[PDB]
C-alpha cells in the first residue's frame, strides 16, 4: 500500500496538470483543432492592454506570447503542452521535499501547515518571510495583510518568490527572469478544489523519509501512455514514455562493487575497504602465466581525483547515487576533511547522459539532496553538475559566431554536424578523441564570456554552451560504464533509426540493448570494465553468433550472475529473463572466471543465495566455449562432454527443407479416409493423385503419424499455378528420416518410406549414394540420451531447424543397425492395430477361440510383451554408447518414456489411476469391437478377407463384387441405409446384426455368456448402470445413446457414416454410408422406409386409444403416459417427412474429392451437428 | 457442504414416509384421487442445495434421460431440470406401489365402527 | 467406481496447454484465425465420465447459469447442458487471455527468423 498511493495519484496529477495548462493556453490565444493545425489569433492593440480574443492583459504579456507562439511553430503543440506540465509537477514536488526536511532558511512551510488542515504557515509570519525573500517590497506585503481581502494575490507573489531564490542553487530547473512557465500557473491556489491539495493530503506523509520517492514518481508518472503506445509502431516523440522503468537496488550494488572497487582492491590488495562491500567477488585461481601477465599490467599507485564513471542512460539516477557511497569510502579511507569531499566529488568523478529533460531534472535534484545529506554550506556556492540532456542543433543563427567573437570556426563547424538528428539515435553517436583539449579550452571560453560581456555576448555564450559541453562529455574516455540499455525490438523500427543500425551496427542489428554494448566498448579506455543488466537471449541464439564470436577473441569474462525469470519485482515482464555481467577491455584466453545461476527461485530467495553465495561454477576456461558448435554460453557444462563433443564427424548436407504452400490449406490438404482409394496412390495403384505427406506432430519415435495427403497431380501444375517454392524437387519419393521442426518436449526422428512428400513443418535426412553411414545407424544415434541432452543444451527454445541439426555428432557401430531394425518392427507392429492406419489387417480379438474374456486376457499379455521387449531393446543402446565416450549422462524430464500405444501412461496420462485404468480400457476395447461390427455390417469389411474391400465412390462396382462371393460368412447391407431405433420392426435393425455376428464368431454353446460380459463392461465406463435390464437393452441404449459421440471423435469431425436424425424426439434416425451414397437415395429412404413408419404409428395410435376408453384402471395411468408420446412422434415424423419430400425432389450429387465439411453443409437440417462440423448454422428453406 | 453424501435412496423413503402421513391425514376413499396427494408428497421431498443435488444425481436408482418432454421447463438455469427429472422419476416409483396403502387403509378403517355408537 | 475428484481448476490448466500446443503446431499468425484454435482446445476438455461431469459442477469457479440462449442444445439428455455449460465457460476464460500467447509466438519467429533464410 505504501506505493500504492503513488500509484493511485501520479496519472491522476498529470491528466489535471494537462487539463489546467491546455485551458491557459486557450483563455491566452492558442488552441488546437481537431485535426492538429494551429489556431494563433490576430494580436489587437487597443490601447495600454491587448486583446487576446475576448481577454486583455497589460501590455506588458506581448514578447512573452510572441516567444510562446514561436515555439508552438517550430515543435508540436502536445510537446509543449507536456513540457510545462511535468516541469510544474516537477517543481512543486522539489518544493514539497525540501520543506518537509527543513532544509529552507526561513524554516516555516510553504505548501502547508502543522496540525491545521488546508492551512498555510506564510500567512501569518508575513515580514519574516518577505524581509527573507523579497525586502525591496516587504512593507507593501504587509500592507496587503492589513486590507482583509487579496489572499490568493499574496500567496501567489510568495509562491513565486522562492523560485527565483532557488535559481542560483540549481540551474538546471527554476529560472530567475521572467519566463514562459509563469503565464501558465493555474489560478485560485487556495481555494478548496486547487491542484496543490491532491499533492498535500492524498499522499501520506511517512513516504517522503527516504529518498527513493523519487524512483516511484518517475516511474508511475508515465504509465498510461506507456501501455497506450505499445502494441504499435513507437515514433521518436514516444521513445522515452516506452522504455523507461525502475531497478532494484542489490543489482545496482553487485554492478557498481565490481567495477570500480575491484579497481582499487586491485592497486591496493590489503585495503580496509573489503569488508564495507558485501557484494563484492574474489577471484577464484590463475595459473602462473595469466598471474605475471596481470602483475606487468597492474599499475602501481593512483590518485582519487582521476577516477572517471559514465552513466549512458541516467534515467532516476540510482547508479550514481551508489558510485558516489563508494567514492565517498575511498576519500575517507586516504584521508580528507569531511566538509570538502562532496564538492570533489560533484565536480570531477561523476557524468551522465539521458535523452529526456524530465530524467535529467530528476536526476540532479537526487544528487544535489545526497549531497546536502551530508553537508551544509553547499547549496550556497555555485556548483556545476555535468549531466545533461542530448538536443538538436538545426539552429545557425546569424547573430551567433558573428557577434559572439570578442581556427575554431573550423572545429565549431565539424563538431555541430554531428547532433543533425540527436532526439533518435541518442547516445549513439561518435566523436572523435582528438578533439578533447580543444573542446575544453572553447568551453572555458564560453563560461567565461557568460558573465563578463554585453546582452549580445551574453545571450550567445548562454545559446553555445550546452551543444559544446555535450561533445566534451561523449569525446573522453571512462574507466568504468554502467547502464540498463533500454529494450526495444523490430517493432521500433523508425527508417532513419534502422537504417543507422544497419549502416553502423552490422553486427547487432537486431535489438538495441546489442547496440549499446557494442558502442559502451567503444567508449571505454584501455584496461577499463563495463558492467550491464540486460536480457538473455544473446548467449543461445543464432543470430548473435558474430557478436560472441567477435566477443570471445578480443575481451575477458570476470563475472557473471544469470538472474532467470521473476525478477525486478514481478513488474509485468512475465517472459522476460536477465542477466548481469562485467567485462574487462583487456584478452587474455587462460582466465577463469565465476558463474552463479539463479534461474529457479524468488526474489529474495534469489538475493539471499547471491548474499551467501551458492550455485557457484568457477571450473571453465575461457576458450573452452569455442569447441562447442556455435560457442554458446554454457557454464554449468562438465569438461569431458566438450573434449568429447569434437571427437565424432556431424551431419554434413543431409539435411534439407520441406516444400510451403503460400497459403489455403483446405484446398490442398485432405485426411486419407474421406477420399476414394483408386485415386490414393498408396494402395490400388493405376491413377495417382493424392499422396502422403508428412507434418510432424506429437513426440513419438520410429515410426507413427501418418494421417495426412496432398494433391499432386501432373507433377504439380495445380499446385505450381500458386505461388509456391515447391524446395528440393529432386528429392521426392525417397526413404529416410524425419523429424518436427517446431516442438515443444523434446528430439525424436522417425522412419520414412518411400512414396512421401515432406513438409517445411516435418524436415528429412537423407542418406547418400554410397556413404559409409546407413540410416540405421542415424536413427539409433538420434534417439539416445546423448543427442537428447546435446540437443536440449544448444537450443533451449526448443526450435531445431536444419541448420541446427546440420552440427549434430554422428557415432558409427554395427549393433546399433539391427536394435534400429528391431525397434523399428515393434513400433510399426503397435501402429497397425487399429483402424484409423491404411494397413489395419483385422481385429486382434477374434483371432483367438473360446470366451470373450480368454481373447481379451491374451490382447493384454500381448501388449506387455510388447511393452516389456521395446523397454529391454532401448538399453543396450545407451549401454554400447556409454562405452565409446568414458562418462555417463544423467537422466532429466522424459528421457524414460516409452512412446507406444500399449502403454497406458502415454495414451491416458500421467495419473496413477489404474483402478479407472483397468475400466477405461476394457471399455473402449469393447467399444471398438463394436465399432468394427457395425463397419462389417456397411461393407467397408469382411470376415473373408483382410484390409479395406469397397471403398469407391457412388456405389458403382458393389453389386459385381457381392456377386463374386467376397461377402458370404456375413452378408452386407444391399440398400445401404441402416435404421437405428428402439423396436425390432425393420430387419435391418443394428442389435440383432451384432447379435448374429457374435453368434457366428464366437459358436452358440455360450452365446448368452458372452452377450452378459460385454454388456457388463460397457457400463463400466462409457455409461450408467441400470436397475435391471438385459444385455439386449444396453446394446440397444448404448447404439442410441453414445455411438455417434465416439464414432465422430475417433474420426476428428470428419465423419464416415453420415446421421439422420428426426429431432429432438427420437421418431426416426438412420445411418449412410458416405462411399455409397449416389443421387437416388433420398428417394429409397422416403419410400420404403418412413411412410410404412406412418401407418405403423397410425394403427397403433388407434388401437391402444380404444382399449384405455373402453376400460379403466386405478394404475391405467401408465398406458396414457405410452400414449401420449405418440401423438408427439407422429406430428415430428410428419413434418420431417415433408422436408424430405422438399429435398429429394433435386437430384443432388456429391463429389468425395470435395471436402467432407464443405459437402456435409448441402443437405439443410436434414443432418445432425451441421454447426459443429461446417462451422456455420443451417440454412432454412 | 460440498462433501455431501445424499443418496437417492434417502430421497425415496422421506417421499413415502410423507406420502403415508398425507394419505392418513387427508382420509381419502379411492383410487383415482390419489393424484393429488401424490403431487403434494413429490412436491415438498427434493432437496434445495446444489452440492446435494449433484451428490443425487451420481447416485445409484435415477437416469439421466427424460421420459416426458412436457416436464422440461422453459429456463437459462441448471439446478431447475435437474430438481424436474428427480421429481419426475419419485412421481413414478412412488405411483408404482400406492395401492397397497389405500387398501390397507381402508380395511383398517373399516374395523372401527362401533355401530355408529 | 462412482467416486471422482477432478475440479475446474485441472480441466483449465489442460484446455491452456492444448491452446498452446494448436497454436504452435497450427502456426496461428493472426487474431481471427484464434477462434477455432480456441475451440479445439476446448473439445478435447470436456469430460465423457457422468461422475466427473457431476464432481466438476460442484467445484469452485463455474457459475450455474448459462449467459447465451442460443448454446443450449435442443435435446433430452442432461449430460450435454453440462457439457455446453462448461464448453462456453472454458472458451470464456480462454479468448479472456489469449494475445499474450499469439504475440509471443509472433516475436520469437521474427527474432528467429535469421532474415528469412
Ligand atoms: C529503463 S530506463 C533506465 C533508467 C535508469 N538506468 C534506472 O535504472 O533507474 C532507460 C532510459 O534510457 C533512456 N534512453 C532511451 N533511449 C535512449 C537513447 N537512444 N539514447 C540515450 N538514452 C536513451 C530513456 O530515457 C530511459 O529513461
Ligand atoms: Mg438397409
Amino acid at each position: 500500500m505504501n506505493t500504492n498511493n503513488i500509484k493511485k495519484y501520479a496519472p491522476q496529477a498529470r491528466n489535471d496538470f494537462r487539463d489546467a495548462v491546455i485551458q491557459k493556453l486557450t483563455t491566452l490565444g492558442i488552441a488546437a483543432d481537431k485535426k492538429g493545425n494551429l489556431q494563433i489569433a490576430e494580436a489587437e492593440t487597443i490601447g495600454e492592454t491587448v486583446r487576446y480574443g475576448q481577454f486583455d492583459y497589460p501590455l506588458s504579456t506581448l514578447p512573452r506570447r510572441e516567444r510562446l507562439v514561436k515555439r508552438a511553430r517550430e515543435q508540436g503543440f502536445e510537446v509543449l503542452v507536456e513540457h510545462c506540465a511535468y516541469t510544474w509537477f516537477n517543481r512543486l514536488c522539489a518544493i514539497r521535499y525540501m520543506e518537509l526536511h527543513g532544509y529552507l532558511d526561513h524554516g516555516f512551510r510553504m505548501l502547508s501547515h502543522p496540525e491545521t488542515p488546508t492551512a498555510f504557515e506564510v500567512l501569518d509570519h508575513v515580514p519574516e518571510v518577505a524581509e527573507a525573500l523579497l525586502p525591496e517590497s516587504k512593507a507593501q506585503l504587509v500592507e496587503m495583510k492589513l486590507s482583509g481581502n487579496q489572499d490568493e494575490a499574496l500567496y501567489r507573489e510568495l509562491l513565486l518568490g522562492q523560485c527565483h531564490a532557488l535559481h542560483h542553487a540549481m540551474p538546471f530547473l527554476f529560472e530567475a527572469v521572467d519566463d514562459e512557465a509563469e503565464l501558465l500557473l493555474p489560478d485560485n491556489l487556495t481555494r478548496t478544489d486547487s491542484i496543490l491539495r491532491g499533492l498535500v493530503d492524498d499522499i501520506p506523509e511517512e513516504d517522503w523519509e527516504q529518498v527513493e520517492v523519487i524512483g516511484w514518481l518517475y516511474q508511475f508518472y508515465i504509465s498510461e501512455k506507456k501501455d497506450a503506445v505499445i502494441g504499435k509502431v513507437v515514433k521518436s516523440e514516444d521513445i522515452p514514455a516506452a522504455t523507461q522503468l525502475f531497478t532494484p537496488n542489490w543489482i545496482v550494488q553487485y554492478l557498481v562493487q565490481n567495477s570500480v572497487g575491484r579497481q582499487w582492491l586491485q592497486t591496493y590488495p590489503d585495503s580496509p575497504l573489503k569488508d564495507k562491500m558485501e557484494y563484492y567477488i574474489e577471484p577464484a585461481e590463475q595459473t602462473p602465466e595469466v598471474q605475471a601477465q596481470l602483475a606487468a599490467i597492474t599499475p602501481a599507485s593512483i590518485e582519487p581525483e582521476s577516477i572517471k564513471v559514465l552513466d549512458p542512460a541516467c534515467g532516476s539516477g540510482h547508479i550514481l547515487t551508489e558510485a558516489y557511497n563508494v567514492l565517498k569510502a575511498i576519500y575517507e579511507e586516504r584521508g580528507y576533511r569531511t566538509r570538502d569531499i562532496p564538492q570533489l566529488i560533484l565536480e570531477n568523478n561523476i557524468f551522465g547522459l539521458d535523452i529526456d529533460d524530465r530524467a535529467a531534472q530528476l536526476s540532479g535534484f537526487a544528487m544535489l539532496m545526497l549531497a546536502r545529506q551530508d553537508d551544509r554550506r553547499i547549496l550556497g556556492r555555485g556548483v556545476r553538475l555535468n549531466i545533461v540532456s542530448l538536443q538538436e542543433s538545426k539552429l545557425d543563427i546569424a547573430e551567433v559566431w558573428t557577434k559572439l567573437n570578442f581556427a575554431e570556426y573550423k572545429l565549431l563547424m565539424r563538431t555541430l554536424a554531428l547532433f543533425t538528428s540527436a532526439k533518435t539515435l541518442g547516445s549513439l553517436i561518435q566523436v572523435p578523441q582528438e578533439d578533447e583539449a580543444a573542446l575544453k579550452a572553447f568551453l572555458e571560453r564560453l563560461y567565461r564570456l557568460a558573465v563578463e560581456g554585453d546582452i549580445q555576448q551574453k545571450e550567445a555564450a548562454a545559446e553555445l554552451i550546452p551543444y559544446i559541453q555535450q561533445a566534451w562529455i561523449l569525446a573522453q574516455r571512462y574507466d568504468a560504464v554502467v547502464a540498463n540499455p533500454p529494450y526495444m525490438g523490430g517493432k521500433g523500427m523508425n527508417g532513419d533509426l534502422k537504417e543507422f543500425a544497419k549502416k553502423q551496427f552490422p553486427d547487432s542489428k537486431s535489438d538495441l540493448f546489442a547496440m549499446f554494448m557494442q558502442h559502451a566498448f567503444s567508449l571505454l579506455k584501455e584496461n577499463g570494465f563495463n558492467a550491464q543488466v540486460n536480457m538473455q537471449s544473446w548467449m543461445f541464439l543464432s543470430s548473435y553468433e558474430a557478436l560472441r564470436g567477435w566477443l570471445l577473441d578480443n575481451k575477458t569474462f570476470i563475472t557473471m550472475a544469470h538472474l532467470g525469470a521473476r525478477a525486478f519485482g514481478q513488474i509485468s515482464g512475465e517472459v522476460v529473463q536477465t542477466t548481469a555481467w562485467v567485462i574487462k577491455n583487456n584478452h587474455s584466453g587462460f582466465y577463469k572466471p565465476v558463474f552463479f545461476r539463479l534461474v529457479d527461485d524468488n526474489e529474495e530467495h534469489k538475493k539471499n543465495n547471491l548474499l551467501n553465495r551458492m550455485n557457484c561454477f568457477k571450473n571453465t576456461l575461457q576458450n573452452d566455449f569455442k569447441k562447442i558448435p556455435g560457442s554458446p554460453i554454457a557454464y554449468w557444462a562438465t569438461l569431458a562432454f566438450i573434449n568429447s563433443f569434437l571427437k565424432l564427424p556431424a551431419l554434413g548436407t543431409r539435411a534439407v527443407k520441406g516444400l510451403d504452400t503460400n497459403g489455403s490449406i483446405d484446398v490442398f490438404l485432405r485426411r486419407w479416409p474421406e477420399v476414394s482409394i483408386n485415386s490414393f496412390d498408396a494402395l490400388g495403384k493405376g491413377n495417382s493423385k493424392w499422396f502422403p505427406i508428412a507434418k510432424g506432430g506429437e513426440l513419438r519415435k520410429w515410426f507413427g503419424n501418418h494421417e495426412y495427403i496432398i494433391n499432386y497431380e501432373n507433377d504439380g501444375i495445380e499446385l505450381r499455378k500458386n505461388k509456391a517454392n515447391l524446395r528440393n524437387k529432386d528429392m521426392y519419393f525417397q526413404e529416410g528420416g524425419t523429424w518436427t521442426v517446431v516442438s515443444t518436449t523434446g528430439f525424436s526422428m522417425r522412419y520414412m518410406p518411400k512414396g512421401f512428400l515432406f513438409d517445411q513443418g516435418g524436415s528429412a535426412v537423407f542418406c547418400e549414394n554410397n556413404d559409409e553411414l546407413s540410416i540405421y545407424n542415424i536413427l539409433a544415434c538420434m534417439n539416445s540420451k546423448y543427442i537428447n541432452y546435446s540437443a536440449s543444451l544448444i537450443c533451449p527454445t526448443l526450435n531445431f531447424t536444419t541448420g541446427d541439426v546440420r552440427k549434430f555428432p554422428v557415432i558409427k557401430n554395427n549393433h546399433l543397425e539391427d536394435l534400429a531394425k528391431k525397434a523399428i518392427e515393434i513400433s510399426k507392429a503397435d501402429w497397425n492395430q487399429f483402424e484409423t492406419s491404411w494397413e489395419f489387417s483385422k481385429n486382434k480379438l477374434i483371432e483367438h477361440k473360446g470366451n470373450v474374456a480368454y481373447s481379451y486376457a491374451s490382447y493384454c499379455n500381448f501388449q506387455d510383451k510388447l511393452y516389456e521387449q521395446l523397454v529391454n531393446i532401448e538399453k543396450n543402446i545407451n549401454n554400447i554408447i556409454e562405452e565409446i565416450l568414458g562418462f555417463k549422462i544423467e537422466t532429466t524430464e522424459n528421457s524414460e518414456l516409452i512412446t507406444l500405444n500399449s502403454n497406458k501412461i502415454y495414451r491416458y496420462g500421467q495419473s496413477e489411476t489404474n483402478d479407472t485404468f483397468l475400466n477405461r480400457h476394457r471399455s473402449d476395447t469393447i467399444s471398438e469391437l463394436i465399432s468394427y461390427s457395425v463397419g462389417c455390417q456397411m461393407g467397408r469389411y469382411s470376415l473373408d478377407r483382410e484390409g479395406l474391400v469397397y471403398a469407391h465412390e457412388g456405389n458403382k462396382g458393389f453389386a459385381e463384387l457381392a456377386a463374386e462371393g467376397a461377402y458370404k460368412t456375413f452378408p452386407a447391407d444391399n440398400d445401404g441405409i441402416l435404421p437405428l431405433m428402439d423396436d425390432e420392426w425393420f430387419e435391418d435393425d443394428v442389435t440383432s446384426r451384432v447379435k448374429e455376428f457374435v453368434r457366428t464368431v464366437w459358436g452358440e454353446e455360450h452365446l448368452q455368456e458372452n452377450l452378459e460380459f460385454i454388456a457388463e463392461s460397457l457400463c463400466l465406463y462409457a455409461i450408467k448402470p441400470k436397475k435391471g435390464e438385459s444385455a439386449l437393452e444396453t446394446i440397444r441404449r448404448y447404439l442410441s445413446t453414445q455411438f455417434w459421440k465416439d464414432h465422430m471423435k475417433m474420426y476428428k469431425k470428419r465423419p464416415i457414416y453420415w446421421l439422420f436424425s428426426s429431432g429432438k424426439e427420437k421418431a426416426f434416425e438412420c445411418l449412410v454410408y458416405l462411399h455409397r451414397y449416389n443421387d437416388a437415395t433420398l428417394s429409397r429412404m422416403r419410400t420404403e422406409y418412413v411412410v410404412p413408419l406412418l401407418a405403423r404409428y397410425q394403427a397403433n395410435i388407434d388401437r391402444l386409444n380404444d382399449q384405455l376408453d373402453e376400460a379403466s384402471g386405478g394404475e391405467a395411468t401408465r398406458l396414457k403416459r405410452e400414449r401420449d408420446s405418440l401423438i408427439k412422434k407422429f406430428s415430428e415424423l410428419r413434418s420431417y417427412d415433408d422436408r424430405l419430400r422438399h429435398y429429394a425432389d433435386m437430384r443432388i450429387s456429391i463429389d468425395l474429392d470435395d471436402g467432407v465439411k464443405v459437402n456435409y453443409g448441402k443437405f439443410g437440417d436434414l443432418l445432425a451437428d451441421v454447426k459443429a462440423i461446417t462451422g456455420n448454422a443451417p440454412e432454412a428453406i | 457442504m460440498a462433501m455431501s453424501n445424499m443418496t437417492y435412496n434417502n430421497v425415496f423413503d422421506h417421499a413415502y414416509e410423507m406420502l403415508k402421513e398425507n394419505i392418513r391425514y387427508d382420509d381419502i376413499r379411492d383410487t383415482d384421487d390419489l393424484h393429488d396427494a401424490i403431487h403434494m408428497a413429490a412436491d415438498n421431498a427434493v432437496p434445495h442445495y446444489y452440492a446435494d443435488i449433484f451428490s443425487v444425481m451420481a447416485s445409484e436408482g435415477i437416469d439421466l434421460e427424460f421420459e416426458d418432454s412436457g416436464l422440461m421447463p422453459d429456463t437459462k438455469d441448471v439446478i431447475r431440470i435437474l430438481q424436474a427429472r428427480i421429481y419426475e422419476q419419485l412421481t413414478i416409483d412412488l405411483w408404482e406401489d400406492a395401492e397397497d396403502l389405500l387398501n390397507e387403509y381402508l380395511e383398517e378403517v373399516e374395523e372401527y365402527e362401533e355401530d355408529e355408537e
